[PDB]
């Protein structure tokens, strides 16, 4: 017990979702260039989930098609520029779309 | 079509809240009914998910909200012509009104 | 928040009703913490060896 | 409990003592000059009281 | 350890029997820790506010 350590485990539903850019060097993507965005999940006090489990399936939609393409791996959305212009990217937890 | 209350005993019901410190929840002696209680001043977002314990399939509600909690100040004002003032106010739904 | 045009910022088109954000006090004692979703396995023990 | 923190308290006798110089810039003191040394107390595994 | 002169370091005068030091493994989970002597009050709660 004199060498021992202590830790907390919280068990909760997901309350909030955040798509944020992975170390952006710009607020603009060039044609043929790409950028990656991490998906954060939070509880009712903004604490970040340490492991999401195998049920945390994500989806993404793109309001102006063919300006970009998207691809998801684990909790990261990567996108690529295909034409110049403005677009909204949308991302959601697939089976809890609120 | 709604399910009958007698079928909710077969359902995995999971409530969801952002701020449980302002608005608390318990489930009642009916599985279909929950008791909420206000604890301090504020506003809270609420939803419920239902899952099937044979098929793992689920559905979720809309998100809704609840506030935990209007008069004018002063109720009588005296001015001179060419005077300027602002009206102030207390209580109600200051985050929604 | 106030919405303007990108071309005209001299006057707002729309204004929101203000949202309150209620900040909760922390306990300043550095305590190793996990936060897991329901019914979920954790690799923490292997990841920290 | 979701905002809470955890801590350990050990209760022991002192096992070892260490006099060590407080940020020295030479191995030496002059006539008329001065240096300070901190006293550390440790348990049976070198943990500092 | 071996003892020499400060003038003659070509050969030792004396050698000690070797001491063993047994290093204990840590548990790598950052856990707020105190170590107190027996029968002793602690100001920790005031010092961390």
């Amino acid at each position: 017990m004199d060498t021992s350590k202590l830790f907390k485990i919280n068990s909760k539903p997901f309350s909030h979702l955040e798509l944020l850019p992975i170390n952006p060097t710009s607020t603009v993507i060039p044609i043929g260039g790409s950028m990656s965005f991490a998906i954060y999940l939070r509880d009712d006090i903004g604490e970040v989930f340490t492991e999401y489990g195998s049920s945390a399936i994500f989806s993404s939609e793109v309001s102006n098609t063919g300006i970009i393409s998207s691809s998801i791996d684990a909790n990261v959305v990567t996108i690529k520029g295909i034409r110049a212009g403005l677009v909204t990217l949308h991302v959601y937890l697939k089976d809890m779309p609120h | 079509q709604q399910f009958d209350s007698t079928q909710y005993q077969y359902m995995n019901i999971i409530p969801h809240i952002d701020n449980p410190n302002v608005l608390s929840m318990t489930q009642s002696s009916d599985s279909q009914v929950f008791t909420l209680k206000g604890l301090d001043q504020g506003l809270v977002t609420l939803s419920v998910t239902i899952q099937n314990p044979k098929t793992s399939f689920s559905a979720t509600s809309k998100t809704i909200q609840i506030q935990v909690f209007f008069r004018v100040s002063p109720s009588v004002l005296h001015l001179v012509p060419g005077g300027h003032f602002q009206i102030h106010w207390t209580g109600g739904a200051p985050i929604r009104q | 928040v106030w919405a303007y045009s990108g071309g005209d910022k001299t006057k707002h088109l729309f204004q929101a009703a203000s949202l309150q954000i209620n900040v909760i006090p922390d306990i300043p004692i550095q305590t190793t913490s996990l936060l897991l979703p329901l019914n979920t396995p954790s690799s923490f023990i292997v990841n920290n060896h």
